[PDB]
């Protein structure tokens, strides 16, 4: 009857749901790994360039 | 010394888990003054030294003169109350209580190691402060390898590779023979 059409796009959200969050939490971590490695090597740069600095 | 000059502006740490962070400020930050009193000068009217740090949970902090305050402790103790003078007096006082015929040798040969020595800045201002201190004519040399921390370590390696060294161990029996005071006798 009516009630099938309805469980059939009910259950195809909840995985859908579920990998879209996953993605987007992996997404983030992988942004959030790449940020700390610019800012390392923005580290790396400044701290060469205070140590040096001319002696 | 930091810990306690960083109330002056507005960040309080107590507890102990805090006193690594705070060290770890001064690892990163802290840099000792070729002179004093103009730098000390020049930060409270320019704005190039203030820098900035991350803390464990964001909140950025920014140190301005405190970065070579911190340092200067070593070469002036009376921040803290001590008695004593600086690391640059007490060298040339354990210099001149040499013999007068070591003095020129050791002037030229000085040596620094050990962790807090690595601070940027420091083997400048020891020269400095010992050519104030030492007669002019002499050559003053300060050695100060790159790997500092690990010099012990390494010096340590060294002597444990020698083979004259094999008979200066304290064997156990010694020590069942004559107790725990061995190491006081000859036997280092």
């Amino acid at each position: 009857d009516k009630l099938k059409e309805a469980e059939t796009r009910a259950e195809f959200a909840e995985r859908s749901v579920t990998k879209l969050e996953k993605s987007i939490d992996d997404l983030e971590d992988e942004l959030y790994a790449q940020k700390l490695k610019y800012k390392a090597i923005s580290e790396e740069l400044d701290h060469a360039l205070n140590d040096m600095t001319s002696i | 010394y930091l810990m306690k000059i960083l109330t002056e502006r507005g960040y309080s740490f107590v507890t102990t888990a805090e006193r690594e962070i705070v060290r770890d400020i001064k690892e990163k930050l802290c840099y000792v003054a070729l002179d004093f009193e103009n730098e000390m000068a020049t930060a409270a009217s320019s704005s190039s030294l203030e820098k900035s740090y991350e803390l464990p949970d964001g909140q950025v902090i920014t140190i301005g003169n405190e970065r070579f305050r911190c340092p200067e402790t070593l070469f002036q103790p009376s921040f803290i109350g001590m008695e004593s003078a600086g690391i640059h007096e007490t060298t040339y006082n354990s210099i001149m209580k040499c013999d007068i015929d070591i003095r020129k040798d050791l002037y030229a040969n000085n040596v620094l190691s050990g962790g807090t020595t690595m601070y940027p800045g420091i083997a400048d201002r020891m020269q400095k402060e010992i050519t104030a201190l030492a007669p002019s004519t002499m050559k003053i040399k300060i050695i100060a390898p790159p790997e500092r921390k690990y010099s012990v370590w390494i010096g340590g390696s060294i002597l444990a590779s020698l083979s004259t060294f094999q008979q200066m161990w304290i064997s156990k029996q010694e020590y069942d023979e004559a107790g725990p005071s061995i190491v006081h006798r000859k036997c280092f």
